[PDB]
């Protein structure tokens, strides 16, 4: 074929040297012989047959990399006409040619895929004068709806483009500008695009389809005689077709999700996409938020099968896909949300009011439904009970009968608060029906459901910290005092980042996920008060309401105790809130935390490791603070002495672990934010005292009862003493 | 976890 | 009885890793090892299993009752190996009780030097983790996580079969990290930051040593150290250092095999052990080992490779013929994502200086450029066609864009590299106004060499002393592609211009 297209360029120089308007026709109309016979079909293309289709497609697909470009966009476009006619074999024909046994062919694959992207706004030109009102091509049938503002930028412009056109000032100017292009990135922008001066595109679903085998192409390391891989080339075609139009490249796995169940596929896709690409530009990132905040609000409005699952599927990637977002700040993120009535599902601040009422049907469809009202300490248990006694089930089959909801497939744990799911106070109250089930079968699906709330709950825990972690440096006292306020006003923070499912842990079958789960959640969420915490103001005038954000905290180590991981993230959280507090532990703050600490050392006796870190995270707190924190060790214990609650014998045992240096063999150290060799936060205290001796814990409960005998603190430390 | 809640919620009344 | 085996040892921990039969006759020990473990599998209280752990610490460690048994009685170490030991410390690990398994790692990772261990803990990472049911992998990335917090990266460096075993465990880890089901997927994501920062050291160094040892892991550990320093970039996984090692052991091949006349994708200058003569060295003499080792016995221990994927000198490759070739660009191309994301790793330390340094002149080097003469030693065409240049510049404009200090150590090799790619032949490198084009690269790889050039005048001060000729000579490169668009008069079977034999060119309008 090589050799016929270079006769062909002969033959056309040697009938330009044989000659007025034919010279213009040869160079506007002819311009090569070769694509003669696909530019003739392309301009036949609405009668054509599907046998001629079929025909003409491997011919047009081999003939995609000609170095002459004529006959590339020729053939361009007609393999696109025969995708938009013959999706099935064209769609077999790209399978075969990726997943092909030879690395010439998948990269030859992904170089034509290539050319058709480029060609792809280069059909409708080639087809007919009058087309595009015959040869109707199905347009991409998007199902749901961006929110209304756009949450991110959309893309960052590029500082000093040479495209566009416009002494200590003008040295200091030109100082500017360098470093303004030297912050920006030109690779991460389309760069012809941008250059031209200022129209469809074709590009069926196949060959959309066709970036997953170029995704998975993108880790075959397997290497051309020439030295070409085929990961680099398939990185670069795709880091190519993403840096000039992401919609395109993203339009069927978008649309995938509500055409069918394939959310942990999309995924799955998009996490490979990212990891092997390695970031995400602007463009791409701000249109891949979006659109998935569509799909989560689409799965939220339109009652599906599959919405709630793919709404978990959704939020367990949101968070790594916010961290390339641009532009994207809380409170628009908030006003955007709230009104688009989808809040709740991805900020974990939310605040809904409830329903206040529900209707519940009963099993029979002739039974008259109940109306139970709903207040905010309900939970479905209540409901249940009422609902049994209302149906007249004679507590025979009190197990038996589920509370459940037909539009949405859900079938509610008792446990759960009925405003938690449904939030909204719309004239129609929620619909439930009794519904009678085999009780294994009901907590099956009771387990399922609620690990996949939990899950959805730990990707709204960690978009919002990816979220606050991309605020830049300015802006982010902002963004933390907005966080403190939010969770102050929720009428439900500390009950919702400290409940657990206490009647599913138990279950040998689907327990122990959840139990994982918890012990991730509980984690995540001292790592975004942590992250709130240091942020704020150090001096930040607090009072009795840093408990509420502490118990998270405290929550966190009394259902995971013996977790090291949550161990270590709990003592290292402490210090460094410790740390950054210092004002306020040096008073305080201490005696909302000790007395959890001191439950737990006491409690796990047996555990040595437990033991250990909560002595470490103690000797470091007397680092810190050493009077202070020792007054309020006593302070916080005195109320747990006993003559369950600490022991007199735990109380000298961590006594005689402060006096001795401890090893950290958690490496709770590591984890501190300002990890330096701990000092005395004040410098009054800064002295060689590391060792805390016992005869000096005397002599402060001597003193603090000296100061005031008649204190109700004195008779405290009166019964440290006496321990 | 009750008891924390409890005094959580005393909290908010109080509040 | 715990108190009482604490009396009755020597109250010191030996080492803890070494760098049918009749249930009479043997030691009451082993009998009590036997029996300890089948009554742990008859438990789940945490209190009793840490009291039996801490037993079986006081028996098989602080005594070397399982050496002996191995040196004695092989039969029941095997039997215990193959029947109970793993599978009950694999059993006894749980993330809830991390004080189980601060007693069952230690435990573990003995039974691991012991033979039958490694082939056991094989056979029950690859089942898990290949497992199709969503919950045993779940199960599986807890049980992985928390035996790495527990590591001990002092014990893992002296026993080859720890960092064989540990190494295979760590890749599935990082294979669920990509999982399809995003419950897994979010649980390994999540406790992959739970591990302490030295356990990851010791599992990347025994990564290091997969990548030495085994052959045909490289690429695929490659990707994994790449996936783990995308992921936590806080410990050091890709470093300078790292490609220092990398590029030894790659230039010790290279060298093995031009002693035996064979051609390989790597210069075999790198590498400061010359294969000619060994003069009684002790490291040298180790790593020449290794190397011929890597290379012929290629029969190694199980590579990873295949269970990682998710549900007398000479010798020769029989299949995989081009393994050398993917080490070399995956190889290449990691460094330069590495570089890319570099933040400022040198000058943090004498040692990462010493690396950088290193590592700039081994890519001069790679790219066929002798510093010494400033001269580049291999035809255009050879670079062209060479596997280290096509993964290099397909990175380096990334490399320039993003790092800027890094692009300022890069721009004079990555100028002269530029400019000699360009030139069809050696002659066309030394004419003083450039009459070469960008048609002798590949058509991909032109829009490369003009982003490279993109980033380098947007970014980058090139009125340099040296630089600012070559950058010349790069605009007249590009001014003679846009003019071979329309020649004007003035192998491979392609089209001439009968007039003045010049070969006709065409570009398309992404290179124009
Ligand atoms: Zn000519």
């Amino acid at each position: 074929y090589l050799h016929h297209s270079r006769s062909c360029a002969r033959l056309v120089r040697a009938i330009k040297l044989l000659y007025s308007g034919m010279l213009k026709y040869i160079r506007f109309q002819v311009m090569s012989l070769s694509p003669a016979p696909l530019s003739l079909l392309i301009k036949a293309a609405p009668i054509l047959t599907e046998e001629m289709y079929g025909d003409i497609q491997p011919a047009a697909w081999e003939l995609l990399l000609s170095m002459d470009e004529h006959m590339a966009g020729a053939a361009a476009a007609m393999f696109l006409l025969c995708a938009v006619k013959v999706p099935d074999a064209v769609s077999d024909m790209l399978m075969s040619e990726f997943h092909h046994a030879e690395t010439v062919q998948r990269l030859n694959a992904v170089l034509k895929f290539h050319t058709l992207w480029r060609f792809r706004y280069q059909v409708w030109p080639r087809m007919e004068e009058g087309a595009q009102q015959i040869f109707k091509i199905p347009p991409p049938s998007i199902n749901f709806t961006l929110p209304s503002p756009v949450l991110g930028m959309p893309s960052v412009p590029m500082f000093d483009p040479p495209w566009v056109p416009q002494l200590k000032n003008l040295q200091q100017e030109e100082e500017k500008k360098r470093l303004g292009r030297e912050a920006s990135l030109i690779t991460a922008i389309p760069i012809t695009q941008e250059a031209c001066y200022e129209p469809q595109a074709v590009f069926p679903a196949c060959i959309c389809a066709a970036v997953l085998p170029i995704v998975h192409l993108m880790e075959d390391g397997e290497v051309r005689e020439d030295g070409v891989a085929v990961s680099a080339v398939a990185q670069q075609v795709l880091w190519n077709c993403l840096i000039e139009d992401p919609s395109t490249v993203l339009r069927h796995f978008l649309e995938k999700l509500t055409i069918s169940n394939r959310q942990d596929e999309l995924m799955y896709m998009l996490r490979k996409l990212l990891l092997n690409i390695g970031d995400f530009p602007a463009q791409t990132s701000h249109i891949l938020f979006n659109y998935l905040v569509g799909l989560i609000m689409y799965f939220v409005r339109t009652p599906c099968e599959w919405g709630m699952d793919a709404i978990s599927a959704t939020l367990t990637f949101l968070w790594e896909v916010v961290g390339y977002v641009e532009g994207l700040f809380f409170k628009d993120l908030k006003q955007t949300m709230k009104k688009e009535q989808c809040e709740v599902k991805l900020l974990v601040t939310a605040s809904m009011p409830g329903t206040k009422t529900l209707v519940v049907h009963g099993q029979n469809e002739c039974d008259i439904p109940t109306q139970l009202p709903v207040h905010e300490d309900t939970q479905f248990e209540a409901l249940l009970k009422e609902c049994l006694e209302f149906f007249n089930i004679p507590e025979s089959q009190s197990t038996h009968y589920f509370l459940m909801d037909k539009r949405w497939n859900l079938i509610h744990y008792n446990k759960t608060y009925v405003r938690d799911i449904y939030p909204f106070r719309r004239s129609v109250s929620p619909q439930l029906n009794l519904v009678h089930m085999h009780p294994e079968k009901g907590q099956e699906l009771i387990q399922k459901q609620v690990f996949t709330r939990k899950l959805e709950e730990v990707g709204r825990v960690l978009f919002l910290i990816s979220l606050t972690q991309k605020i830049p440096t300015a802006h982010k006292q902002s963004h933390v005092s907005m966080l403190q306020e939010d969770l102050l006003r929720l009428p439900s923070f500390p009950r919702s980042a400290i409940d657990a499912e206490f009647s599913l842990f138990s279950d040998p079958q689907a327990g122990k996920e959840l139990f994982g789960l918890d012990t991730l959640q509980k984690s995540l969420w001292i790592q975004l008060l942590e992250e709130m915490f240091l942020g704020m103001p150090s001096e930040f005038p607090w009072g009795d309401e840093i408990m509420l954000f502490l118990n998270v905290f405290n929550g966190a180590l009394i259902l995971h105790p013996e977790d090291s991981a949550l161990l270590r993230q709990y003592a290292a959280t402490v210090i460094n809130t410790a740390v950054h507090f210092n004002h306020l532990f040096s008073l305080s703050g201490y005696q909302w935390i000790l007395p959890t600490m001191l439950q737990v050392y006491s409690d796990y006796e047996s555990n040595p490791q437990l033991r250990r870190a909560i002595e470490f995270a103690c000797h470091q707190f007397y680092i810190l603070h050493r009077k202070p924190f020792v007054l309020q060790l006593f302070a916080s214990v005195a109320p747990l002495l006993e003559f369950k609650g600490v022991s007199a014998q735990c109380l000298f045992d961590l006594l005689q672990s402060l006096e001795g240096e401890t090893t950290d063999i958690l490496d709770i150290l590591e984890l501190v934010k300002a990890e330096k060799p701990l000092k005395s936060l004040d410098f009054c205290y800064g002295n060689e005292d590391l060792t805390f001796s016992i005869s000096e814990a005397i002599k402060l409960c001597v003193t603090v009862v000296a100061y005031a005998p008649e204190s109700f603190r004195s008779l405290q430390m009166l019964m440290v003493l006496e321990a | 976890v009750t008891k924390i809640l409890r005094a959580c919620t005393r909290q908010r009344m109080l509040s | 009885a715990c108190e009482l085996l604490e009396r009755l040892a020597p109250k010191e921990e030996s080492r803890l890793v070494e760098p049918k039969f009749c249930y009479q006759q043997l030691p009451v020990t082993l009998r009590l090892i036997y029996t300890i473990f089948q009554e742990m599998a008859k438990f789940e209280e945490p209190d009793i299993l840490f009291n039996m752990l801490n037993c079986l610490k006081i028996l098989c460690l602080h005594g070397e009752c399982l050496y002996t048994a191995r040196k004695d009685h092989p039969q029941f170490l095997a039997y215990i190996q193959d029947h109970m030991l793993i599978a009950s410390l694999w059993r006894v690990v749980k993330s809830e009780f991390s004080q189980l398994s601060s007693l069952a790692v230690p435990l573990l990772l003995h039974a691991l030097s012991l033979p039958h261990g490694a082939d056991i803990f094989w056979t029950i990472i690859n089942g898990n983790f290949n497992s199709k049911d969503w919950k045993m992998r779940f199960e599986a990335v807890e049980k992985v996580a928390v035996i790495c917090r527990f590591l001990d990266i002092h014990s893992v460096t002296k026993n080859h079969l720890l960092k064989y075993s540990l190494a295979h465990a760590f890749c599935c880890f990082l294979t669920a990290v990509e999982d399809v089901n995003p419950a897994v997927a979010t649980r390994a994501g999540l406790l992959l930051d739970t591990i302490k920062r030295p356990a990851l050291q010791g599992l990347c160094l025994c990564l290091d040593f997969q990548f030495d040892t085994v052959v045909k892991d490289r690429p695929t550990i490659l990707s994994k150290l790449l996936l783990l320093h995308f992921l936590k970039q806080d410990i050091p996984a890709l470093s300078w250092e790292f490609f220092v090692n990398r590029f030894e052991t790659l230039s010790l091949e290279a060298q093995l095999h031009l002693d035996c006349n064979k051609e390989f994708p790597f210069p075999t200058t790198i590498t400061a052990v010359r294969t000619n003569v060994a003069n009684l060295s002790d490291a040298a003499l180790w790593k020449i080992k290794r190397a011929r080792f890597a290379r012929n016995r290629q029969k190694s221990v199980r590579s990873l490779r295949d269970s990682v994927k998710g549900p007398t000198i000479k010798d020769l490759l029989p299949e995989d013929a081009g393994i050398d070739h993917q080490t070399v660009h995956q190889l290449i191309t990691v460094l330069m994502k590495f570089m890319a994301r570099d933040e400022s790793s040198a000058e943090s330390d004498i040692s990462s200086a010493k690396a950088f340094n290193t590592v700039k002149r081994h890519l001069y080097v790679l790219l066929g450029y002798d510093q010494q003469e400033g001269c580049f030693m291999i035809a255009p065409q050879k670079m062209r066609l060479s596997t280290c240049f096509n993964a290099f510049i397909a990175g380096i404009a990334q490399v320039m864009d993003y790092n800027i200090n890094l692009g300022k150590h890069l721009l004079p090799l990555v100028v002269q590299v530029l400019k000699y790619c360009s030139c069809p032949q050696l002659r066309h490198y030394f004419q003083q106004p450039p009459r070469c084009s960008l048609w002798s690269l590949k058509p991909h790889i032109r829009q490369m060499w003009l982003k490279a050039l993109l980033v380098i005048l947007y970014k980058y001060p090139y009125r340099d002393c040296d630089v600012s000729k070559t950058l010349l000579h790069l605009i007249h490169i590009t001014v003679n592609t846009l003019n071979a668009q329309y020649h004007s008069c003035k192998t491979v079977m392609a089209d001439k211009c009968h007039d003045c034999g010049a070969i006709l060119e065409e570009y398309d309008e992404e290179t124009l």
